[PDB]
């Protein structure tokens, strides 16, 4: 397919765009998880995130089904859920998901937050987790906690990066 | 990338 890599952003400020949104979730839920996603890396960085609502930002997020523009093609209900590109200019740093999954704020059905805090992982640099208990792993895990922590293995990866935050 | 079953 359609590819970009480098290693890391060489600026500490990004911008994000929601493009367009999932109907299985009201614009504020995709909105409140996106930004809670984000939330999970510049938690733990320096890193910042700021959200555009028109124009072309650093982190285009779309919700797309089957072909959607970078002949990686998702694969209708379950199995590949989204991805994410590394850092660099056009479709570097962008997060697709896929929208022939049900996506919920809870756990009906693929937790949209937890997709996305894995994506934009990959969006800012990151590779994949060797480790089964790390965000970063590529199997998509349902947690059931009213809560996340982020585990030390996705820590030290984006801080290696980055370096650390508060 | 997230992969489910
Ligand atoms: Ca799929
Ligand atoms: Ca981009
Ligand atoms: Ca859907
Ligand atoms: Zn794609
Ligand atoms: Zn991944």
């Amino acid at each position: 397919e359609y590819n970009v890599r480098t290693l890391k952003w060489s600026k500490m400020n990004l911008t994000y765009r929601i493009v367009n949104y999932t109907p299985d979730m009201t614009h504020s839920e995709v909105e409140k998880a996106f930004k809670k996603a984000f939330k999970v890396w510049s938690d733990v960085t320096p890193l910042n995130f700021t959200r555009l609502h028109d124009g072309i930002a650093d982190i285009m997020i779309s919700f797309g089904i089957k072909e959607h523009g970078d002949f990686y093609p998702f694969d209708g209900p379950s199995g590949l859920l989204a991805h994410a590109f590394p850092p660099g200019p056009n479709y570097g740093g962008d997060a697709h998901f896929d929208d022939d999954e049900t996506w919920t704020s809870s756990s009906k059905g693929y937790n949209l937050f937890l997709v996305a805090a894995h994506e934009f992982g990959h969006s800012l640099g990151l590779d994949h987790s060797k480790d089964p208990g790390a965000l970063m792993f590529p199997i998509y895990t349902y947690t059931g906690k009213s809560h996340f922590m982020l585990p030390d293995d996705d820590v030290q990866g984006i801080q290696s990066l980055y370096g650390p935050g508060d | 990338i997230m992969i489910s079953f």
